[PDB]
């Protein structure tokens, strides 16, 4: 009985909640996809200078 | 003098308007990159400080 209590205590100390990690993973994947597109938008600046010359 | 060869104000004013458009574009791109309106202390000092402390 004591060993079961100690195992449960350590698990309570260091375990995670995967239900929350799923939501965080979804939001972060969407944000990374948006960040790549934002970098692509930022790269195409200064390309309009060539028309002046 | 409508025929001056040394200067023309049309180019100056076109340049000024182009620079204004570029500045607005920079602000919008920053909003898109960071995903938030108040990202730094330049955007809004009061709201940025409040959010940091909270």
């Amino acid at each position: 009985k004591l060993q079961d209590s100690l195992d449960a205590g350590v698990g309570n100390l260091v375990d995670a909640d995967l239900a929350k990690e799923s939501a965080k993973l979804q939001s972060l994947q969407t944000k990374q996809q948006l960040g790549v597109q934002a970098l692509s938008i930022a790269n195409q600046s200064s390309s309009s200078i060539l028309s002046l010359f | 003098a409508l025929n001056s060869i040394n200067t023309n104000a049309g180019a100056m004013i076109a340049l000024q308007n182009l620079n204004g458009t570029n500045s607005e574009l920079t602000t919008v791109q920053q909003r898109i990159n960071t995903g938030k309106k108040i990202a730094s202390a330049k955007d809004n000092g009061a709201i940025w400080a409040t959010a940091k402390n909270q």
